[PDB]
């Protein structure tokens, strides 16, 4: 990366610290990767983390020169999921094909499938994007997560 | 007024009636597309015996 944006990338990492001690954990790593510009699969992270469990995931520390090879290794990244894949991805539960699903199934599938969400993760994401029948149209929900 | 017109009457019954395979139709009713599902939600009228 350019020392221009790498200066900025450093700052956001430093603003992730808890104390000042220079050490953002194997946990928060995922948010730093995000906040710089990424949307990693929690797997993409786990890959460069070195496969820890909750214990050393919480206990092991990172510093920036331990992080920057990670952020770099992802970034020029394999395949980035288009609008088209994603809509069909949510389209899955449209019992007929309609373009629409009930906001209850949609709140739930994200809390049961793939990289599972909490209710907190879902409600903020989905709410106010169901209509006056309680259907979330998926097409716009997909666009919403894109341009965000 | 403007001329004696000939009408022919063969097939008029089923023209003022409109019958169809109610089966495929009730599935056109349960369709995916907004158009087809709006267009065919009127299944009740089709006659089967």
């Amino acid at each position: 990366f350019s020392e221009e944006q790498t200066a900025e990338f450093k700052e956001a990492f430093q603003l992730f610290d808890r104390t000042g001690d220079g050490k953002i954990l194997y946990s928060q790593c995922g948010d730093v990767m995000r906040a710089l510009g990424q949307n990693p699969t929690n797997a993409e992270v786990m890959k460069v983390l070195g496969n820890p469990k909750s214990d050393e995931m919480n206990l092991k520390t990172l510093k920036f020169e331990q992080f920057l090879p990670m952020m770099q290794t992802i970034a020029k990244n394999k395949d980035q999921g288009c609008f088209e894949d994603y809509v069909e991805g949510l389209r899955v539960f449209d019992k007929e094909g309609n373009g629409t699903v009930m906001g209850a199934e949609i709140r739930h599938v994200l809390v049961t499938l793939g990289e599972k969400m909490t209710e907190e993760e879902v409600e903020q994401l989905v709410a106010g994007h169901e209509d006056s029948n309680g259907c979330i149209n998926y097409e716009e929900l997909v666009r919403m997560v894109l341009s965000g | 007024y403007a001329g004696k017109v000939t009408y022919n009457a063969s097939a008029w019954l089923t023209k003022n009636m409109d019958p169809l395979n109610d089966n495929v139709t009730s599935l056109l009713n349960q369709s995916s597309d907004k158009f087809v599902a709006d267009l065919w939600k009127d299944v009740d009228r089709i006659v089967g015996l």
